[PDB]
RNA sequence: ACCGCUGAAAGCAUCUAAGCGGGAAACCUUCUCCAAGAUCAGGUUUCUCACCCACUUGGUGGGAUAAGGCCCCCCGCAGA
RNA sequence: CUCGAUGUCGGCUCGUCGCAUCCUGGGGCUGGAGCAGGUCCCAAGGGUUGGGCUGUUCGCCCAUUAAAGCGGCACGCGAGCUGGGUUUAGAACGUCGUGAGACAGUUCGGUCUCUAUCCGCCGCGCGCGUCAGAAACUUGAGGAAACCUGUCCCUAGUACG
């Protein structure tokens, strides 16, 4: 959560997006990622906001 | 695993907000997580982490007069009644900077924490701050997204 | 405004008025042995001023002492009090090393006087607060002086806080408010005044203007 | 119905809008006033002053049409100084006026002598007639609330001030 | 006056108001002055 | 509590929703008392204000000592 | 809930609490002229007595007071007190029963243990700490204690009647 504030995007949005996206990958090795490298963090965060349909719609 | 709770691996910069405009609530709340740390991507619950948080114009914070002349603080002694009732309107004219301390003590953990935490609040109910020494970083706040 | 020196009393004696009425009068001495030392409001905030007043050897007062009395530029006193004036800025009122003595006193005017109260010692509460004890006549085994109960027995399982009890008495610095200052004898220092002064004979007493009257 | 009521201007010394607050001037002194900022204030092409909002929200109405009598009384008020009239019916009565202010004695001791406020004007008609005027309904009217009850006028005899009627009522007899 | 958890007018002059939600009577002729407890 | 000025919604009216004043042994100051272990451990002033060894000079342990204090002695209307 | 124990009435002593207010204070209304006085709302910081009777709460009563408040905490408080009464043994009048014996019917007499471990409380100390070590003098965040009231005279036998 706190490095996704960091990157203007909250939790709930986040998994989503990476739900979409297919990204199946875990809270702990993502969590790690946050940490060691906040760019491929950020980097996965741009493929989840891709990866979103539009709005509360549907 | 986590490579936060490391001793040394803490900063803690100085955040200054400027409170006048904002209503208590949405002040304490900010000023709790962000003290706290839970901005940072290594919070860490077990260590006093996060950045220190200075209070400005704590006299000017945005609270309805209709609690001003209702909501009530009390503070018993441990004597036979001795319930020292007090307006919190009151309040706001003598040390208003209790009354923020206060709202901020009540959203944080019941725990030791809470003191260590608290040792790293300053609130002073004037504009000028004289701890200018450090750096202040003026903080703002915001809804972030959804 | 709240003008007062310090002294010591000399003990009780009675005095003749001219309307032919008995004074019991507290004697105080209060000459030409008190000085001062100025608290300003713009350093700690209290307009206030320090008092000292007596006569030890300086070979007795230990060195800081001798730095501060320095600072004043003034020979050492036993005892050393500050008196707080008024809460405005006072400034144009006393200066460092001002003779003060009971010639401040009108003759007349009404005073509060405070000090330390004499021993008692550890007491039980009937003299503490004045309880009044059981008798011991008709079957009493054992409760003459003592306190009886305290509080009830299941709901408040505990005793309130501040309960009458024994503890020491003594040494308290009491106020005693409105006393009618009797007569000035300036030539000897010699303050006379009406009523009960606390403390025994020896001990230092703070005089100081009465605000009520 | 007050929304559809335009107040003129007949002196306009300095009468303006200065950030939603009113200064107000003519024959007498100074007045202001504190615009509620939810209503809208505006000059008519003749000088008039217009006080707008529309309402679905019962307030805006309320504030619209009390500012209206605001603005009125202070324009009425510096273009002509409002007045009450006291008249006293009891017993062992005289309107006493030394230095400037006003001393009262009907039935008791220590006779009261009113403190006078700031920007008021005080006068004597008769020895149980007096009046008082201002430029202001809530200035004059607060020294003429805080001389009765004092000494509460019963309703059998009569002691006391009558805004020149109110009905007051009479004893029933004994 | 005439403190009562029940209000009602007494007569046809008099007229019913809420002074800060509390319900009160005014027929301008002091035997009620019913107030609403 | 009671009471009131001004004054809409409701062209009026209205102590009230803007806003204002009076308003009591209750409340909070002012009066007396403890009180900064009140861990935000406060404030003002002042004296001493500069010694030597072990180990890894230091970081660390040890010994001495100034200011000042304490223990023993004669005592107190201070006192278990 | 408690029977390998929760010792109950009343009284004494010491305190606390509520307010549906006995008084003192502050208001309205009146079939309130005035003194007095009826009812109702607010207000619980103080005071709220002394005696005779009763084992007694209760209650009655005298003499007073500004008034002589109602209630809660194991119908407060027995590891602090009393033991008259109640709830043991003996005795006894009357009643029930053939009797042993009973009776919320009465009457005579009838022992109250504790060297205080912990919480809590009352007072006083040792050490540490308050970022060098000591000494003097203050503030006062925030708390404590106190907080009652009558009489007479003047204004004035005035206002009212």
């Amino acid at each position: 959560n706190a490095a996704a504030r960091l990157n203007d995007i909250t939790y709930n949005r986040l998994i989503q997006g990476l739900k979409a996206a297919g990204v199946e990958v875990d809270r702990k090795n993502l969590a790690d990622i946050a940490i060691s490298d906040p760019a491929a963090f950020t980097a996965l965060v741009d493929v989840a906001r891709a990866a979103l349909p539009e709005d509360v719609n549907a | 695993p986590t490579y936060a709770p490391k001793a040394g691996d803490t900063t803690r910069s100085w955040y200054v907000i400027d409170a006048t405009d904002v209503v208590l609530g949405r002040l304490a709340v900010a000023a709790a997580n962000l003290l706290r740390g839970k901005h940072k991507p290594t919070f860490a619950p077990n260590v006093d982490g996060g950045d220190f948080v200075i209070v400005i114009n704590a006299d000017k914070v945005a609270i309805s007069g209709d609690k001003l002349q209702h909501k009530m603080v009390y503070r018993h002694s441990g004597y036979p009644g001795g319930l020292h009732k007090r307006t919190i309107g009151e309040l706001m004219q003598r040390h208003p900077d209790r009354v923020v301390e206060k709202a901020i003590l009540g959203m944080l953990p019941k725990n030791r924490l809470s003191r260590q935490i608290q040792r790293k609040l300053r609130v002073y109910a004037g504009p000028e701050h004289p701890h200018s020494a450090q750096q202040p970083v003026p903080y703002e706040l915001k809804q972030v997204a959804q | 405004a709240r003008k007062g020196i310090l002294g010591t009393k000399l003990g009780m004696t009675q005095v003749f008025d001219e309307s032919n009425r008995v004074v019991p009068v507290t004697v105080v001495k209060a000459g030409p042995n008190v000085v001062t030392r100025i608290r300003t409001p713009e350093r700690d905030g209290y307009s206030a001023v320090q008092l000292a007043y007596g006569e030890i050897s300086p070979r007795k007062v230990n060195k800081p002492l001798t730095g501060q009395y320095t600072a004043a530029g003034v020979n050492p006193r036993r005892y050393l009090a500050e008196l707080r004036l008024d809460d405005s800025d006072a400034a144009t009122e006393y200066q460092v090393g001002q003779e003060l003595t009971a010639e401040i006193f009108a003759d007349g005017s009404y005073v509060d006087v405070t000090g330390t109260s004499k021993g008692k010692g550890f007491a039980g509460t009937m003299k503490r607060h004045g309880f009044r004890g059981q008798g011991a006549s008709h079957g009493a085994q054992a409760v003459h002086r003592r306190p009886g109960s305290i509080g009830g027995c299941a709901t408040p399982a505990r005793v309130f806080k501040g309960t009458r009890m024994a503890g020491r008495m003594g040494n308290d610095r009491v106020t005693v408010l409105n006393l009618l200052v009797h007569k000035v004898d300036a030539e000897n220092g010699v303050l006379l005044i009406k009523g009960a002064v606390p403390g025994r004979t020896g001990g230092l007493v703070m005089v100081r203007s009465a605000i009520k009257r | 119905r007050i929304g559809k009521q335009p107040i003129p201007v007949p002196a306009g010394v300095d009468v303006t809008i200065e950030g939603q607050s009113i200064s107000v001037k003519g024959p007498k002194g100074t007045l202001g006033l504190t615009v509620a900022e939810p209503i809208k204030v505006a000059r008519n092409d003749d000088g008039a002053i217009v006080v707008t909002r529309p309402d679905d929200e019962r307030r805006n109405r309320s504030l619209h049409g009390l500012s209206r009598t605001l603005v009125s009384n202070l324009v009425t008020g510096v273009t002509q100084g409002y007045t009450t009239k006291m008249e006293i019916f009891g017993v062992g009565y005289r309107v006493q006026l030394k230095g400037s202010n006003l001393e009262f004695a009907l039935g008791y001791s220590h006779p009261v002598v009113i403190e006078a406020p700031e920007g008021i004007t005080f006068a004597v008609q008769a020895p149980t007639k007096f009046t008082v005027s201002g430029i202001d309904k809530q200035k004059v009217g607060q020294i003429a609330a805080n001389i009765r009850r004092l000494r509460r006028p019963d309703p059998y005899k009569g002691k006391g001030v009558r805004y020149e009627g109110e009905q007051i009522r009479r004893k029933v007899g004994k | 006056v005439k403190v009562n958890p029940s209000v009602k007018p007494i007569c046809d002059k008099c007229r019913l108001i809420r002074r800060h939600g509390r319900v009160m009577v005014i027929c301008s002729d002091p035997r009620h002055k019913q107030r609403q407890g």
